[PDB]
RNA sequence: GUAGUCUGCCAUACGCAGGAAGACCCGCUGAACUGAAGCAUCUCAUUAAGCGGAGGAAAAGAAACUAACUAGGAUUCCCUUAGUAAAGGCGAUCGAAAAGGGAACAGCCCAACGUCUUAAUCCCGAGGGAAAUGUAGUCGGUUCACCUAUUGCACUGGUC
RNA sequence: GGAUACUUUGAGAGUAGUGUCUUAAGGGGGUGGUAUGUCCCAUCCAAGGCUAAAUAACGUGAGAGACCGAUAGAUUACAAG
RNA sequence: GUAUAGUAUUAUGCUUAC
RNA sequence: AUCAUGACAGGUUAAUCUUUGAAUGCAAAUUGCGCUAAACUCGAUCGAGAAGCAUGGGUGUGACAGUACUACA
């Protein structure tokens, strides 16, 4: 643990680390796309959405 | 544009220009094996139709099924039980031959979505289909609002699963009204008739 | 001795000339010989496509775009690569001979890459022009229709088929 | 067969007795429909959980002229008439279809009535 | 309006037809309007394209291309 | 035997040291009875069948 | 000879596939016992076993749909229609759909085609690469009406 | 889509699918449950794609009972696959 | 597929398909 | 081991993780037969251990093959 907490400040903050200082996880969680990729807006949907957005609203007593 | 010409010119296959070109190609692809990869579509226009664009991940393969029906699996032709069971040769399948070359695709190549296939030949002993793939942990397709749909792991292999444009042409699936009414899925439709019911007051 | 590829490339080349070939494919053989081809280049050359970079913060260059300028009547002429699916560009010719568009049909389609900044091409064309050249311009519209003259009396009719050997002519002649 | 009873018509030939399904999940269905439509109408608020807004609409055949029951959405026409705007009007709580145009004249008067009612007091935060 | 017209698919329609040409059961009816055999030559039309409406289009387009030919020869 | 293979004599090694009574102290300690060795066994009566 | 391309094969850098489980789900393949008091069509059954493939659900889904009205309006499921219309050595048996009531309710966009946009696009992290064999974008123009911020996913233990 | 062959359906001069051969049109085409031509009226625009919720659950993991009480209840209340 | 003799079809050459 | 420098049959997470198995350096009824730029670690320039090296397909990078296409000689 003391060459493990040490040898991780080498490669953390960098691109492509070692697959022993990868987080364990599962096999399904990580062949999930990241949730911006699934959920982000093509030109025509972004640019509608910015009048037709799920706006708040009520009734009168 | 110009693809109102290279659609309007396919339509007349079997015409002096377009028969010669159909059997120079043809003849090339009877020397090559049987799944083989291309650089680019040979049918640009068809294959953006079933939802080709030509960026990185978007893969392109030629694949030959062979022409006619297949005939029964027996040991030594013999055939057992009641009579009106006996044929072996005037079967056909309950696959299209296009779903059968989509699935041929499959099993030789996974890790690869199988968007959509298309025809681009035949001749007197095969068909000719050119499946197009997806390599969805591609960064340009796993970018893009409009294709990264096949990046969820429910569309992995729809060709066996039959949910390709051919695939929903066995199952059926292509039509609305009243030929159509009984076939959720043919068989999902079945046992919900078929399930015996007992409700609890009675 | 020659690995198949090799042998299918030769096969594919010969066969081609062994074949009553139809008319219109075969309209897309000739072309426009090394004197002339130089020189229409230059007026391709001048007018260069801009690369990236080159870029600060003239020229209609696809199969798709080029059709909007010759169905518009907007393209001076038009250029064709020779050799590319066949599909593309057949019916390049038909339009052009309709409404009365020069066009040439040049050999490489490689070369109309190199001029643009692509590997390939295969469609070119003209719509304005500019003010300082445009007499070497209907220099070159004059050479395409006169040069030109020779082929499309003979081609509308002309089958480019069967070449048939040296070994065969050897055994008929027994 | 035997004795004076009518034709024997049972539907039970086929192994039924594999494909059963018993309903005693129906008290505990009962819930978590109910629990799920009380984890919306919190998460919906400050909006109205009835909604959203549907119109009147004539039953079709010859034996249900007379009834009259709830459709599926408004037609363009009508919220036009009526004042709003087609595409957000689903966004403001009035379900909308675009394909129905064989109402005529009478059950338009309804509907534009009740879209009125509606847009007099709906309020925005 | 919001209605099609259809020029320019059409206009595209003539010059691949054109160039293209007929196709070899076209040749064959075309052949019997020559003979003056109309009526068989809408039987073997209705075997191919399979309707009786589909086949007797077929006819009135292609008995005024044989009537073109009258005026050229 | 003789000739064994290795994995082969690793198996008749590990059948033989199997191969004993129970201990004393787990009767004293868990307070149960009765249990044998279900591994136990005589080489002429029961054969192995590996 | 060299300089581009096209086609093929090999080597390498980085992430991916396989196997488990399989009640439910999707696509194929496919019996016979049995019933008809025999048996061959029919029935058991588009079932069992077999082959191939998914997910926490799957599949379906936004009209080449019903209808004939005082008209409905994506898909799925429950009740009824209905043991009916129909099928059938018209024997044994088999057997739906629209409408009506209810649960739930959400719509969207490529292709081409706008005969326009100087690839205006995307990946890699100062510049390379893909792409014109086509990526990206609202059909153009006048004129009144009007809308302005929230929405998904994520949520912890202890004491008395 | 047509002819023909096989499987399939309540679908009946073909409900759906598939083989073989054949193969359209686009001021036009599909559907309206008896084949075929023909005149009106009505209603939709196929051959590409995505999409939550209601729904299923003889597998696996973790409160209830008018059930069984060691030949019962699971093959197994125990050093049992 | 193709070239030539003769009664759309018969005859015997061609090779590049096969 | 006791008012804690905190007992242990408590519960997580992270290490370590033998020979195997999709089993993946090539095999297998065998503890058979290989290969490697640096770095790592003992070993005193040069050995060993440790850790690498599979097939298939994707994008990029490089190299080779061709009387395939083309221009300039």
């Amino acid at each position: 643990v003391s060459q493990r907490k040490a040898l991780q400040e080498k490669y953390a903050k960098a691109k492509l680390v070692p697959i022993d200082l990868r987080k364990h996880q599962e096999k399904s969680l990580r062949n999930k796309l990241a949730p911006k990729y699934a959920n982000k807006l093509t030109a025509q949907e972004s640019r509608r959405h910015k009048c037709l957005f799920e706006r708040k609203f009520a009734l009168k007593a | 544009g110009a693809f109102t010409y290279l659609r309007e010119l396919y339509t007349k296959k079997q015409s002096e220009v377009m028969r010669f070109i159909l059997r120079l190609r043809c003849w090339e692809y009877r020397q090559l094996p049987e799944l083989v990869r291309l650089t680019h579509p040979s049918r640009p226009d068809k294959a953006r139709r079933m939802g080709y664009k030509a960026k990185q991940g978007m893969v392109v393969y030629r694949i030959r099924v062979r022409k006619g029906s297949r005939r029964r699996v027996a040991s030594k032709n013999r055939q057992y039980g009641k009579p009106r069971t006996h044929h072996i040769y005037k079967l056909t399948p309950s696959l299209n031959l296009q779903a059968i070359a989509e699935q041929k695709a499959g099993k030789q190549l996974p890790s690869l979505r199988l968007l959509n296939s298309y025809w681009v030949n035949q001749d007197g002993a095969f068909k000719y289909f050119e499946c197009i793939f997806v390599d969805p942990v591609h960064p340009a397709i796993q970018h893009d609002a409009k294709l990264n749909w096949i990046c969820d792991s429910v569309h992995t292999r729809r060709e066996a699963r039959g949910l390709t444009a051919a695939g929903r042409k066995h199952r059926g699936l292509s039509g609305v009204g009243h030929g159509f009414r009984h076939l959720p899925s043919r068989y999902a439709d079945w046992k919900v008739r078929n399930v015996f019911k007992l409700r609890r007051w009675r | 001795r020659f690995p198949k590829y090799v042998q299918l490339q030769r096969q594919k080349r010969i066969l081609m000339k062994r074949l009553k070939v139809p008319p219109p494919v075969n309209h897309f053989n000739h072309t426009l010989g090394k004197d002339a081809a130089v020189a229409l280049f230059k007026f391709l050359e001048k007018y260069r496509p801009e690369t990236k970079t080159e870029k600060k913060q003239a020229l209609v260059q696809g199969v798709k775009n080029v059709t909007a300028a010759i169905e518009s009547k907007k393209a001076q002429l038009v250029i064709i690569a020779h050799d590319v699916p066949i599909e593309l560009v057949i019916w390049m010719p038909a339009l052009c001979r309709n409404l009365e568009i020069p066009y040439c049909i040049v050999k490489s389609k490689s070369r109309l890459g190199q001029i643009v900044g692509m590997k390939t091409c295969s469609c070119v064309a003209l719509a304005e022009v500019k003010p300082e050249d445009r007499a070497a311009f209907t220099k070159i519209v004059d050479s395409v229709n006169s040069g030109f003259l020779a082929h499309y009396k003979e081609e509308m009719h002309q089958w480019g088929g069967g070449e048939l050997s040296e070994k065969t002519i050897e055994k008929l002649k027994a | 067969v035997a004795k004076n009873n009518q034709i024997p018509n049972d539907h039970l030939r086929k192994y039924w007795y594999h494909r059963v399904k018993t309903f005693f999940d129906d008290p505990a269905r009962a819930q978590r429909r109910r629990n799920a439509r009380n984890l919306r109408a919190k998460k919906i608020a400050p909006r109205p959980a009835e909604g959203p807004l549907r119109p009147i609409v004539r039953c079709p055949t010859v034996r249900y002229n007379m009834k009259t029951r709830l459709g599926r959405g408004f037609t363009p026409k009508e919220l036009v008439a009526a004042g709003f705007d087609p595409a957000l009007a689903r966004f403001q709580g009035i379900a909308v279809d675009a394909r129905r145009a064989h109402s005529k004249d009478a059950m338009v008067k309804q509907n534009v009535e009740r879209l009125q009612a509606y847009k007099a007091r709906l309020i925005k935060v | 309006g919001l209605h099609s017209s259809g020029k320019r698919v059409n206009f595209a329609r003539k010059i691949v037809h054109e160039l293209v040409g007929w196709q070899p059961y076209e040749r064959h009816t075309m052949d019997l309007i020559k003979i003056e055999r109309r009526r068989a030559a809408r039987q073997f039309l209705k075997k191919r394209l399979g309707t009786h409406r589909r086949a007797m289009k077929k006819l009135n387009t292609l008995e005024e291309v044989v009537q073109e030919e009258s005026l050229h020869h | 035997a003789a000739h064994k293979t290795l994995r082969t004599k690793r198996i008749l090694c590990k059948a033989m040291k199997v191969n004993r009574p129970m201990p004393q102290f787990i009767r004293q300690m868990t307070g149960v009875r009765h249990i044998r060795n279900p591994l136990t066994r005589h080489w002429r009566r029961r054969k192995m069948n590996i």
